C-alpha cells in the first residue's frame, strides 16, 4: 500500500465508517500529515527509551519501568522493525494516566543545526 | 446524437495535415476499444488522494486550489471520476512570495534558510534549461552536417 | 441557464489542467456531454488513451 | 555552514549571509541607540526603532519590544491590582517616599 | 517456501511485543488500529503529526456518539 489510501483505513478504524462517509476528516487529515511528512528532529530510541521510563517511575508504577526495558531489547532481537525511534515517540505521546515543565529536561535535537 | 459525439471526439484527436480513411479506420479503435471494458468507491476521495501526492513533494497551495474548486462544484460527478483516470497522460514570477521584507504586520521569524535554499534551486534550474537547448540545438544540426552524403536531405530521397 | 452550464464548464477545466490530463477545451466539452449522457466513465479513460496510441503510431 | 566545507565558495556565501546582514545591522545598530538606558526608559527606546516601514525590520523590533515590555507590563498589574510596589532599582514610573 | 514463512513469524513477534508496551502505556489502541499506525511509520512520517491526528479523530468520535 500507499501512505494515502493507508490514511484513509486510519480514519475508518477511530471513526467507525466507510470512506464513503466520512470525507470531511479524511480532508483534515491529508492537510496535517502533508506538508509534515519529513521528520523535524534527530531520530534516537535512547532518548525515548530514557522517557518511558521516566514517565512510569513518575505514577510509582516502578515495576512496569523495569519491563519496559525487558520489552524494548526484544524488539532489537528480532529485527523486523527499521524505524524503532518513531513508533516509541507515537506510543509515548498517546499515553494516558490511570491515577509541567518540559524546558528544564532532556529534548530532543532540532535538526536546524544541518544544511537538511 | 450518442452515434455522433464519437464522431466528433475521433476529430481532435487526429492531427491536422489521408483525413478521409483514417477517421474511418481510428472510429474503429475507439469502438474495438469501448467494449472491452464494457464486457469485463466515492468521487471525492480519489482528488484527496492525489491532493496528498501534491503536498508531498512541495507545491502546498496549489493543492489547497485543487481542493478549492471541488468545493465549489458541488453547488457533474461522473466527470471528474474521468479526470483522475487520466491524472498521469499528459505531456510533461511573483515578488509577493515570502519575501519578509514587505507586508503589514509580517510576524518574527527568524532566519529560515530554508526559503533561500529554495530560491537558488529556481535558478538552477534556468541556468539548466538553457544550457540543454544549446546541448539540443548543436546536435540537431550536427547530425546532419556530418554524416553521409544526402541521408537527412529530403529531396535526395527522390 | 446557459450562463450556468458556461461557468459550471469552466471551473472545471481547471481541475483538469492541474491533474495533468491532456484533454483541451474542445475535447473536454465533448467528454463532459458524452458524460452528460450517462455513459460509464471507466470505459473513456480507455477510448482516450488508445485514441491517443493509434495517434501516435501515424507520426 | 561548517558542514558543507567539507562544496560552497566565495561568491556562493554572498547569497547564504545576505540576510543576515542585515538582522547583524539592525541589533548592532540597535544596542548603540540604547545605551544609558535602564528600566522603563529603555523599553522607550527600543520602541523608537518600530517608525521605521521596512516590513522587515518592523517585524522583528516588534517582537523584541514584546519581550522587554513584558516586565513593564508586570509591575503595571500589579500597581494596579494590588497596589503593592516593589523594585529595588528604580524603573517604575510610580516613586515612592518611605 | 520456508523464508517466506520465517518472516512471518518474526512479524507476529514484533506485533505481539508492541502491543504489551502498548498496554503498559495505556494508549487506547488495540491490535487492529495499531497495525496501521506502524505501517504508516516504517515510510516516515513525523510522529508529532501523526499523533495530533489520533488524538483530533478521537476527540470527535465524542461529538458525534
Amino acid at each position: 500500500k500507499s501512505p494515502n489510501v493507508l490514511l484513509q483505513n486510519l480514519c475508518c478504524r477511530i471513526l467507525g465508517r466507510s470512506e464513503a462517509d466520512v470525507a470531511q476528516q479524511f480532508q483534515y487529515a491529508v492537510r496535517v500529515i502533508g506538508s509534515n511528512f519529513a521528520p523535524t528532529v534527530e531520530r534516537d530510541e535512547f532518548l525515548v527509551a530514557e522517557k518511558i521510563k521516566k514517565e512510569l517511575i513518575r505514577q510509582r508504577r516502578e515495576a512496569d519501568a523495569a519491563l519496559f526495558s525487558e520489552l524494548h531489547r526484544k524488539l532489537h532481537s528480532q529485527g523486523v522493525l527499521k524505524n524503532k525511534w518513531s513508533i516509541l515517540y507515537l506510543l509515548l505521546s498517546l499515553s494516558e494516566d490511570p491515577r509541567s515543565y518540559a524546558t528544564l529536561f532532556a529534548q530532543a535535537l532540532p535538526r536546524d543545526a544541518h544544511s537538511t | 446524437s450518442i452515434t455522433q459525439l464519437f464522431d466528433d471526439l475521433c476529430e481532435a484527436l487526429l492531427p491536422a495535415a489521408n483525413r478521409k480513411r483514417a477517421k474511418r479506420s481510428l472510429k474503429k479503435v475507439a469502438y474495438n476499444a469501448l467494449f472491452t471494458n464494457l464486457f469485463q468507491l466515492p468521487a471525492r476521495n480519489k482528488i484527496l488522494m492525489l491532493s496528498f501526492d501534491l503536498r508531498v513533494g512541495g507545491l502546498g497551495p496549489k493543492a489547497d486550489r485543487l481542493e478549492e474548486l471541488v468545493e465549489e462544484l458541488e453547488a457533474v460527478g461522473s466527470v471528474l471520476d474521468l479526470l483522475v483516470q487520466l491524472a498521469g497522460s499528459g505531456p510533461p514570477r511573483d515578488y509577493f512570495l515570502n519575501n519578509k521584507h514587505v507586508g503589514r504586520n509580517v510576524p518574527y521569524s527568524g532566519y529560515d534558510c530554508d526559503d533561500l535554499s529554495v530560491f537558488e534551486m529556481d535558478v538552477q534550474s534556468l541556468i539548466s534549461r538553457e544550457e540543454c537547448l544549446c546541448h539540443s540545438m548543436i546536435q540537431e544540426t550536427l547530425q546532419v552536417m556530418e554524416a553521409a552524403p544526402g541521408t537527412g536531405l529530403p529531396t535526395v530521397g527522390l | 441557464n446557459l450562463n450556468a452550464v458556461r461557468e459550471t464548464m469552466d471551473v472545471l477545466l481547471e481541475i483538469s489542467r492541474i491533474l495533468n490530463t491532456g484533454l483541451d477545451m474542445e475535447t473536454l466539452s465533448i467528454c463532459v456531454r458524452l458524460c452528460e449522457q450517462g455513459i460509464n466513465p471507466e470505459a473513456l479513460s480507455s477510448v482516450i488513451k488508445e485514441l491517443r496510441k493509434a495517434t501516435e503510431a501515424l507520426k | 555552514l561548517h558542514s558543507q566545507l567539507q562544496s560552497l565558495t566565495l561568491r556562493r556565501l554572498l547569497v547564504w549571509t545576505y540576510d543576515p546582514k542585515i538582522r547583524l545591522k539592525t541589533l548592532a545598530a540597535l544596542v548603540d541607540h540604547c545605551q544609558g538606558r535602564k528600566g522603563g526608559e529603555l523599553a522607550s527606546a527600543v520602541h523608537a526603532y518600530t517608525k521605521t516601514g521596512d516590513p522587515y525590520m518592523r517585524s522583528l523590533v516588534q517582537h523584541i519590544l514584546s519581550l522587554v515590555s513584558h516586565p513593564v507590563l508586570s509591575f503595571l498589574y500589579r500597581w494596579i491590582y494590588d497596589g503593592e510596589l516593589e523594585d529595588t532599582y528604580h524603573e517604575f514610573f510610580v516613586a515612592s517616599d518611605p
